[PDB]
DNA sequence: GCTTACCTGGTG
RNA sequence: CCCCC
DNA sequence: GGTAAGC
């Protein structure tokens, strides 16, 4: 995780895919002065594990294309580290039942 | 006092269906509107001849 | 001094049968009075 | 409505003739810095030129007109805040009989 | 003044009795009437409660 | 009863409708929206008889 | 059906193969040659030629006659043939691909520009979608210039390998026209690309390359996008209107064609001849014309292909454009046969469901019933009677297929009908009919009914089912269509009939009960003071159809016996209906004959009106239907409106100008409170003139007087109007129809009787039209009440003609409204429509669209259905924590919070019980548990909200039912209902699966319900409040079981269409305009349609931005930190605080030429330039609102301009504040410069984008430490404009608690899941803030829709439509041509899962009855034998 | 008489409430062909004309013309033409499908041409029925409902009957006070 | 940052 | 067109 | 005659 000031140049921007399986993150200071996480319009987003998305998609007989989707440049996205295909389960407050899950797609 | 002009009569500020509505000053403006507009569906004696 | 009263109707004008026709005779004589000039520019005598 | 009626066209000459001979300078020999206070005379919008004292100009016309040697279908009004005399001799105005 | 100034438009609103609200059951209603359907039906009256703030239509 | 101020075209009776329009030679200011560079216009729709 | 038996299987379409034409498909599809522009007269004989208007392509003459096929008219479909083009032309829907594609190749070699040696082109050919790959190859090789030979190595950049040569320079190409011309590169080489050009290089795309482009190598190469072989359609595309023999107009299409050929034979001519190749080029773009300008004839290229008649020609472009077009207006749509329409009349005694038919339609309208044994002597009976007697048939259509017309047939009379045989009969009273009142706008507004043949003209019906389809009896039309089959009809009776669509899923609410007459007579039937005779009161038993013929007993027996209306009444409503309310001053005794107590369907106590007898979600109807089941509540409409309808026939009612003429000393009060109320206007009058009006938070002095004289001319008219109204009698007439809720309100009366009131224009009273005056009749600069629009007298006093005209001008004001939202308000409804069409419930209770997305995982977040769903009060939520411990806590192990022996026998044994103390430990600790959570999901406490299965009623019932005994003790134990609950809890069934993902959905699901019953049914409430018995207590858990199973949703349910109507009704009814914020700017809101398209279209350019800042905690109360956090917010910029700026010419630096500055002189100086001063002087008040000081402004001047400019400043307390400036050929005109970019553009303090800050004082529910919710009252930043980013991290504020309208601000900086639940707000707040209510799950459901995608999809042509759903679904909305030429050039594939696409085809769709599969089970089969 | 509705007195209907004529007049000219090519008024008959009308050719006179006085109904032929395309062609013209009534005028003259031009006007009577609409001077427009005879009219005193039989409903929503101020 | 290309309620 | 909530 | 997503 790179925390800079102002900017990163884009001659250094091109080295940041060049180490894989290592994977870099590049987050401006001033975005993470408020942790936008903590609003009371953001739910409780939980990374799904290899195993727990599989079955996720077994139970509901789903293709992964049929999975409502999250941006990966999402600010929740970006808070989590979510990679593309990682799902995230939501768990909203409900007007209707007391407590909902939802899930999205990263893509 | 600074008077220059009187109205002839104010019922004839309106036209020619609206005349035709007895005490229109009695009533709730649309309901003079739409009886100017029904009156063309009605039918009685358009001429003599 | 504030923007002019674009719906005032003291500015507007109602055009009767009579410009109505007006503008038609103008744009009908016209075109008679070059269909004249056909005549004259075909004329042998 | 009932007695509204619209303005047939009358033709303006006669009304901008009596006018010039009723006090009313050329817009050539104007002068604005020599009365700015002058009221622009105005004929079917056009600026004809200024009227030194048009209190009595606009009553001389509307007697005029009353009379009925300017067609009672001819409107004038005297705008005193913007110093201005405009007459309407135009087809298509609407009007009503007082 | 600065700080009279700082502060955003109110607007009263004129409450009835007439009216008794829904949910609070409160007699402080703020109405207003528009022309919603054809002239051939009548108006159609907004109620707004100025006590628990609350909104409701008429015929 | 007749009233007439109609035309008897290949049997029918036409109304020409009066058509309104805005009057010529006369002058209007009007101030143009913000999206817009010019900020006023001195607007003349001039025609002779 | 198409007729005449086929041998060939019969199928459905599954799949729809879009594709292009090869040409030599074309030719091997073709029947005819095509070559003569000449269509018939061989010759001169008429009968159609070799050449155009077929052979052989079909026929004409309706003579069999269809080349070898020989089949005739209806049965043939028309045949193809084709016609070779001389040139070939581009096909006009493929010009910009053409365009695209040459952009993507080498014009020269056929390669793709870029490959898999660059890295950006790597990631473009990884893209899944073709569509968006295509879109994005395009992006990258449009630039590409150059066919490189080679280029760098995947590992060294200094060598290079060899891709695949070429290396020629690439055009910039233009659409000139219908012409490609490209510009390749002194001057350069400017050149028209040919067709064949072109064509050939397509030719040599490779197949790897056209397939990384959108392109299909089966079904669509890039190739085909250019015509060779045209395809003639047959005559049935284009028919000859035959005018009587010898007299036949072709087609537009046939002439068009013509044209082509004419083109095509003329240039072949010159290309075969002496070719002078400048006239070949005219020939071949001519053809070119022809061809484009046959299928579209709109091209941006002006021309428009005119018809000798000045007509514009119709492209078959033209033919399939939407509304009135072939899929929208044939399609979608159609004219349809077995369908009526006359004027509705309405009738007291028809049943809810039945309907009224005039017997001329009866007569025409025909079921065909199929002779059976059970029918054979009726029908035979039928057809005996003929077309022309009421019960009577029109055809017999036998096994032989041809039908016998009764009318004319030699054999009617005769006609032996045998089993099998179909009888055509007229319409017969029961038969289920589907009956409509346009504009179709809801489900309810199609209903089927049973047939009443009657006479008369007009279809008749019940006055109740008036209401649902928005009709009344002043002319209006309306449609009935009859089902045909036995299968058709069930599905009319079994889900679309009248008593079923009793509660509206929509609004939650019943949405039927009683009106007008029986409303009006209902309240003066059920008063004290009505008593009937035994006379009538036979009668009046008589009347209800039901009646047990038990005479009741009289309420007063004595010397005269006498029945009370109540007591009469009570006969309609069926027994074991219970039903309790409570009015104002309603106690058991009721004195004022308020609220409502019906015992076992007997009415003790109160009124009855439109609150127990209306469409209210607890009225006499609701729980009838709900009690009892849709047929008894509809027997029940029936026999209410048959009792009180005989009662008032014979009561009668009226109304004259008796019941406005208002007392006379009344009339003195409401001519008196006017007056008082005009003094108070000219004393406010006289105040403002005098400047000593003060400013108001609500500014300007004159918007401020305008308030005050507004609000006193009402508080005048609703003073005057309550005098009046309080003034009339019980017995006025006006009133007993305000007082039934049949007719009127109080504003009526007002009106009416005392004053109209205040006029209004866009908000604000009459203008000044005329210069100073609102009419001539007034002087100038009248403000009094009279000149601004305040009419005075009642309607009954009569309008003076200033009044009647300004009565007129904001009479006037509704009409122009609703004439104009009128379109605007139509196309919403159509977009939602179209863009929820497939969301249906699935047999998961997954809500799923056409392609099988999940858009919601369980409908409406509790997965039950909303006609099942009914507000109620979740108690444990609000209050003290002390009495809710009061409420709910049993602790046996204490002698004073034990369970009074009194209430259970168990009582004296149960006390210091250990082990059930641990019991109710679990039953308390959880009820807590459950309002603290409550408190979470609904933070202001509200209290109400809709959940299935009304528990309230369930109680009531079962001690109505076991006659509960509430002085006797419970036979329960504290197992008995601490356990009992826990048990039923296990079976309220929302899902099914033996999964952990399942069974944590279903616990979910059932959450709020749960609370719900567990706050209902806990230990202390259930013996201490409902006295209930063993055999009581059990009746009630087994009923919520069963009532909340009965809630659920339905797998089937066409949930989409349902939300789309449910928002499409009130979004109908909202107003363009409403200025409710009028007479006060610097208070702008968008409210209404605009605020409604603003959501929908996801516009980024939004009308009334604005953050709504809350403030840091302990910082709330405190105006002081408000105003210091508005300093730090709004945009304050240097010509905010500037009065003037001036340039002098002083020379002298040490020495001012200004007398003033002589003081700023001595300071900065005690301790080469510019002779040229820019001084500017400053606003203290400015200054001082925003936290300033001269050197904040001055040094962020001296950042500005850097070492540039040298500025020098005034000190803080000097009297005039002043900010010198200097420079660092000419001089003068760049200090102008500097002014400039000074004002317009420097930052002081603020955020950017944030204009305007103000500050309010917003009450706030919050509980208090003694537990009640109690309002405390902040501080609250309301902005004027969006920089959500840049005011989040403002020191000061609640950055947890910040908010925009801008969903799609919120979307961006918080994320989709926050943008969804801002998009929820917002919608929310649009449709409520009209008054309107739609149920949660509908809204729910569209803001889910807008989300699935990631993104904000707007309910537009670009959102929605622009999805991967299938082609000729999103042809049916919007861009129809467009969308299908893409559809056949990606060779796009139609699963046919979506609606629309069922109903193009004419199958059944997998909606509602759709949704599974019928089979026949040879094992029962045998089994029930 | 509910939601917009209106009870009538039959009796009246009958005494003559009400009742209005009803005219519809029919077109039609000879068409010349340019040289001597002319349609003719005349009876048609299917010895060669052979693409005639279902109505009956029977009520016109030998001129293809109908007298006035004479019942027409259905789809009856009206105008009597030929065309004559080739012998001849029908060109008649039946009486509106869905209409009845009595020939008034037949008019024969000549266009401004010179060929032969006719005007055929056909009366009828119609009376006051269940859906028919009506309205009073105040925007208070609404349909017949049913319609009482005298007996079953609810009556004054005086013997006094009402004629029609209008809803208070009506009334204080649309505050129409001038309506109750003319009665 | 300007020009284009799509759209605009229901029956009869 | 001419009619509609 | 209004908005946006093209060049
Ligand atoms: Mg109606
Ligand atoms: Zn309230
Ligand atoms: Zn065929
Ligand atoms: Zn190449």
């Amino acid at each position: 995780i790179f925390v800079y000031q102002n900017n990163i140049t884009p001659s250094a921007m091109k080295l940041v895919p060049s180490i894989p399986p290592a994977t870099i993150e590049t987050f401006n200071e001033a975005a993470l002065v408020v942790n936008i996480t903590h609003h009371e319009l953001v739910p409780k987003h939980i990374r799904l594990s290899s195993d727990e998305k599989r079955e996720l998609l077994k139970r509901y007989r789903l293709k992964e294309s049929q999975l409502p989707r999250i941006q990966r440049a999402d600010p929740v996205a970006l808070y989590l580290g979510l990679k593309r295909g990682e799902v995230v389960k939501i768990i909203r407050k409900s007007e209707t039942s007391g407590r909902y899950a939802s899930y999205r797609i990263c893509m | 006092t600074t008077f220059t002009h009187c109205e002839i009569h104010p019922s004839m500020i309106l036209g020619v269906a609206a005349s035709i509505i007895p005490f229109p000053d009695h009533n709730q403006s649309p309901r003079n509107t739409y009886q100017s507009a029904m009156g063309k569906q009605a039918m009685g004696v358009f001429l003599t001849n | 001094k504030d923007q002019d009263d674009r719906d005032h109707f003291g500015k507007k004008r109602l055009d009767l049968a009579g410009p109505l026709l007006a503008q038609l005779f103008k744009t009908l004589f016209k075109k008679l009075t070059k269909d004249i000039f056909r005549y004259m520019q075909r004329t042998v005598e | 409505s009932l007695m509204s009626c619209i303005s047939v066209g009358t033709d303006p000459m006669p009304i901008i003739t009596f006018l010039s001979e009723w006090g009313m300078e050329p817009l050539e020999d104007y002068v604005p810095h020599q009365s700015p206070d002058a009221t622009r005379v105005f004929v079917n919008g056009v600026w004809h030129g200024v009227h030194r004292n048009p209190a009595r100009l606009m009553e001389t016309l509307r007697t005029l007109r009353r009379k009925g040697d300017i067609n009672p279908e001819v409107s004038m009004i005297r705008d005193i805040r913007e110093k201005e005399l405009k007459i309407f001799t135009d087809a298509g105005r609407v009007y009503r009989p007082l | 003044q600065n700080l009279y100034n700082a502060q955003g438009a109110t607007i009263e609103r004129s409450v009835t009795d007439r009216f008794t609200c829904g949910k609070c059951k409160e007699k402080k209603v703020s109405y207003y009437q528009l022309q919603t359907r054809s002239a051939a039906a009548p108006l159609t009256t907004f109620c707004t409660c100025e006590a628990c703030g609350n909104r409701w239509k008429f015929s | 009863f007749d009233m007439g101020g109609y035309f008897i075209i290949n049997g029918s009776e036409k109304v020409l409708i009066a058509q309104e329009r805005s009057a010529g030679n006369i002058v209007q200011v009007f101030k143009k929206a913000a999206p817009s560079p010019i900020s006023h216009v001195a607007e003349i729709r001039s025609a002779l008889e | 059906v198409g007729q005449q038996y086929s041998s060939a299987p019969l199928r459905t379409v599954k799949e729809v193969q879009f594709g292009l034409f090869s040409p030599e498909e074309v030719r091997a599809i073709s029947v005819a040659k095509i070559r003569f522009p000449e269509t018939m007269d061989e010759t001169q004989t008429r009968a159609k030629i070799g050449g155009l208007n077929d052979p052989r392509l079909g026929s004409i003459d309706r003579n069999l006659k269809c080349q070898t096929c020989q089949e005739g008219m209806n049965e043939c479909p028309g045949h193809f043939g084709h016609i070779d083009l001389a040139k070939p032309v581009f096909h006009v829907g493929f010009i910009a691909k053409i365009k695209k594609v040459c952009e993507c190749v080498c014009m020269h070699c056929g390669k793709l520009l870029l490959d898999e040696h660059n890295e950006l082109m790597r990631q473009a050919l990884a893209i899944k979608d073709s569509k968006k790959r295509f879109a994005a190859i395009w992006t990258l090789c449009k630039t590409k210039m150059v066919c490189e030979t080679d280029v760098p190595s995947e590992d060294d950049p200094t060598q290079l390998v060899s891709r695949g040569g070429c290396g020629n320079t690439q055009p910039t190409i233009r659409k000139d026209g219908l012409k490609l011309v490209g510009s390749w590169k002194d001057e350069p080489e400017l050149r028209v690309l040919s067709t064949e050009e072109i064509l050939n290089i397509f030719k040599h795309i490779s197949v790897k390359d056209f397939t990384s482009l959108g392109f299909n190598e089966v079904f669509s190469r890039p190739e085909w996008m250019i015509l060779t072989c045209l395809p003639v359609p047959p005559p049935p595309v284009r028919p000859s209107i035959s005018f009587n023999e010898s007299q036949r107009g072709e087609d537009d299409l046939t002439f068009k064609l013509a044209d082509i050929l004419k083109a095509n034979i003329s240039l072949e001519t010159l290309e075969h001849n002496g070719a002078p190749h400048h006239a070949i080029e005219e020939a071949e773009s001519l053809l070119q014309f022809h061809v484009a300008t046959y299928m579209d004839n709109d091209i941006a290229g002006q021309p428009q292909a005119l018809q000798k008649s000045g007509r514009p020609v119709k492209s078959i472009r033209a033919r399939l454009k939407g509304k009135e077009g072939r899929i929208r207006g044939n399609l979608m749509g159609k004219r349809v046969d077995f369908s009526a329409r006359t004027v509705i009349s309405g009738d007291p005694n028809l049943e809810l469901d039945q309907v009224g038919v005039p017997k001329s339609i009866a007569k025409t309208l025909t079921y065909p019933e199929v002779v059976t044994p059970y029918n054979i002597d009726r029908l035979t009976q039928l057809v005996r009677n003929g077309p022309n007697e009421h019960p009577g048939a029109k055809y017999v259509i036998r096994d032989s297929g041809d039908r016998i017309d009764l009318r004319y047939s030699k054999r009617a009379g005769d006609i032996q009908l045998q089993y099998g045989w179909k009888v055509e009969r007229h319409i017969m009273d029961n038969d289920p009919v589907l009956f409509n009142r346009q504009p179709s706008l809801h489900k309810m507004s199609m209903m089927a009914h049973r047939v009443k043949v009657i006479p008369y003209s007009t279809f008749r019906l019940n006055l109740s089912v008036t209401s649902p389809y928005n009709a009344d009896f002043d002319g209006d039309e309306m449609n009935l269509h009859v089902p045909q089959s036995e299968e058709t009809r069930a599905e009319l009776s079994q889900l679309c009939a009248v008593p079923l669509q009793i509660v509206s899923p929509q609004s939650n609410k019943p949405c039927m009960g009683i009106v007008q007459d029986t409303l009006c007579g209902i309240r003066k039937l059920t008063l004290r003071d009505t008593f009937i005779e035994l006379d009538q009161v036979l009668n009046m038993l008589y009347w209800v159809p039901d009646w047990d013929g038990v005479i009741p007993t009289p309420a007063i027996i004595k010397p005269k016996p006498l029945w009370s209306g109540k007591q009469i009444l009570s006969v309609a409503i069926p027994n074991g209906i219970h039903l309790q309310r409570f009015d104002e001053g309603t106690t058991l005794l009721s004195p004022k004959d308020n609220g409502m107590l019906i015992i076992d369907g007997q009415i003790i106590f109160g009124v009855v009106e439109k609150k127990t007898v209306g469409s209210s979600n607890g009225g006499l109807i609701h729980v009838v239907t709900r009690e009892k089941g849709p047929q008894v509540c509809a027997k029940l409409f029936g026999n209410i409106q048959k009792v009180v309808n005989f009662w008032l026939l014979h009561n009668g009612f009226s109304t004259g100008i008796g019941d406005t003429i208002a007392d006379g000393p009344t009339m003195r009060e409401i001519t008196e409170t006017i007056a008082e109320a005009k003094k108070k206007v000219l004393d406010v009058t006289k105040e403002a003139q005098a400047n000593l009006l003060t400013a108001k938070h609500g500014m300007t002095l004159r918007e401020s007087f305008e308030d005050n004289v507004v609000r006193f001319l009402n508080e005048a008219r609703d003073k005057a109007g309550r005098l009046a109204e309080v003034n009339l009698k019980d017995l006025n007439n006006v009133k007993q129809m305000v007082m039934a809720g049949s007719k009127g309100s109080f504003i009526n009366i007002a009106q009416m009787s005392a004053c109209v009131g205040q006029q209004s224009v866009e908000g604000k009273r009459i203008a000044f039209g005329f210069v100073d005056r609102t009419l001539p009749h007034f002087s100038k600069d009248d403000y009094s009440p009279e000149s601004k629009g305040f009419v005075e007298n009642s309607y009954l006093r009569g309008l003076t003609p200033q009044e009647f005209f300004f009565h007129a001008m904001g009479g006037r004001e509704g009409l122009i409204d609703t004439a104009v939202k009128t379109a605007e308000t139509g196309y919403i409804q159509r977009r939602l429509v179209k863009a929820l069409e497939d969301i249906m419930v699935h047999y998961d209770n997954t809500t799923r669209n056409s392609l099988g997305n999940v858009i919601q995982f369980i409908y409406g977040e509790d997965g039950m259905d909303a006609a099942h769903i009914e507000k109620q009060s979740l108690d444990t939520i609000g209050g003290s924590d002390a009495a809710f411990e009061k409420r709910y806590r049993v602790d046996l192990l204490n002698t004073d919070h034990t369970l009074d022996p009194s209430l259970l026998e168990s009582g004296s044994e149960i006390l210091g019980d250990l082990k059930l103390q641990v019991l109710l430990d679990e039953e308390y600790k959880q009820l807590v548990k459950d309002r603290k959570f409550l408190r979470e999901v609904f933070v202001d406490g509200e209290a109400n909200w809709p959940l299935p299965v009304n528990i309230r009623r369930i109680i009531q019932n079962a001690q109505q039912t076991f006659h509960i005994d509430h002085t006797k003790p419970s036979d329960l134990t504290i197992k008995d209902i601490v356990l009992g609950v826990k048990d039923l809890q296990e079976n309220l069934l929302v899902l099914r699966g033996k999964n952990e993902i399942i069974q944590n959905a279903q616990r979910d699901a059932v959450t709020l319900f749960c609370c719900l019953l567990r706050s209902r049914l806990a230990t202390r409430r259930v013996l201490q409040e409902y006295r209930l018995t063993k055999q009581a207590f059990d009746w009630v858990l087994s009923n919520i079981e069963a009532q909340f199973l009965r809630s659920v949703v339905h797998p089937g349910e066409m949930v989409g269409v349902l939300a789309a109507q449910s928002i499409g009704e009130p979004a109908t009814q909202m107003t363009l305009n409403t200025f409710h914020f009028a007479g006060v700017a610097s208070k702008k809101v968008t409210s209404g349609v605009p605020r409604l398209k603003e959501i929908l279209n996801v516009a980024k350019n939004m009308k009334t931005p604005s953050l709504t800042v809350y403030l840091e905690p302990g910082h709330a109360a405190d105006q002081e930190q408000a105003k210091l956090i508005r300093s730090a917010i709004e945009h304050t910029t240097l010509k905010s605080v500037t009065i003037a700026s001036e340039i002098y010419y002083d020379p002298d630096p040490r020495s001012t030429v200004i007398p003033e500055d002589e003081e700023i002189i001595q300071l900065h100086f005690s301790l080469q330039q510019s002779p040229w001063l820019l001084r500017l002087e400053l606003d203290r008040a400015a200054m001082n609102d925003k936290d300033l000081t001269m050197g904040q402004v001055g040094e962020r001047i001296k950042q500005t301009f850097k070492n540039d400019l040298f500025v020098i400043w005034s000190e803080d307390n000097d009297e005039k504040l002043i900010i010198r400036c200097r420079v660092v050929a000419e001089e003068d005109h760049m200090l102008k410069k500097i002014e400039n970019t000074m004002l317009e553009n420097i930052t002081l303090r603020g955020v950017e984008n944030i204009e305007r800050v103000v500050m309010m004082k917003y009450d706030r529910k919050v509980p208090s430490p003694t537990g009640e919710y109690v309002k405390e009252p902040e501080w609250v930043l309301e902005t004027d404009g969006v920089n959500l980013s840049e005011v989040m991290t403002v020191p000061g504020i609640d950055p947890t608690r910040i908010y925009t309208n801008s969903f799609i601000d919120i979307m961006e900086v918080l994320g989709i899941e926050a943008g969804r639940a801002a998009l929820y707000k917002e919608v929310y707040n649009v449709i409520a803030s009209d008054g309107s209510y739609v149920n949660y799950r509908h809204m729910a459901l569209l803001v889910d829709v807008m989300t699935t995608q990631g993104g904000l999809t707007s309910v537009t042509r670009h959102g929605f439509n622009r999805s991967n759903t299938g082609a000729l679904m999103r042809c049916s909305f919007e861009e129809t041509v467009e969308i299908l030429f893409e559809a056949g050039a990606s060779a796009e594939l139609d699963d046919c899962r979506g609606v629309s696409e069922n109903v193009i085809l004419g199958q059944m769709a997998p909606i509602g009855t759709g949704a599974f599969d019928v089979m026949i089970d040879e094992e029962s089969l045998v089994k029930y034998m | 008489n509910q939601e917009d509705s209106m009870i009538m007195n039959q009796s009246s209907i009958d005494r003559g409430l009400f009742r209005s004529l009803f005219f519809r007049s029919y077109m039609d000219q000879e068409k010349k062909y340019g040289m001597s090519i002319t349609e003719t008024f005349e009876k048609p008959q299917r010895t060669n004309t052979l693409r005639m009308k279902h109505g009956t050719y029977d009520k016109l006179d030998d001129d293809g013309l109908i007298a006035p006085g004479v019942r027409v109904s259905g789809e009856d032929v009206i105008i009597g033409k030929t065309t004559p395309i080739s012998s001849k062609r029908d060109a008649s013209t039946p009486l509106r499908s869905t209409e009845n009534g009595i020939v008034d005028q037949v008019l024969v003259t000549t266009n401004q041409d010179g060929l032969k031009f006719v005007k055929v006007r056909v009366r009828t009577t119609k009376i006051p029925q269940i859906g028919d609409k009506f309205a009073s001077r105040h925007g208070q427009k609404g349909t017949i409902g049913i319609t009482y005879r005298r007996e079953d009219m609810p009556f004054t005193a005086e013997g006094i009957v009402p004629d029609l039989i209008i809803n208070p409903h009506a009334i204080p929503s649309r505050m129409t006070v001038a309506h109750l101020i003319e009665c």
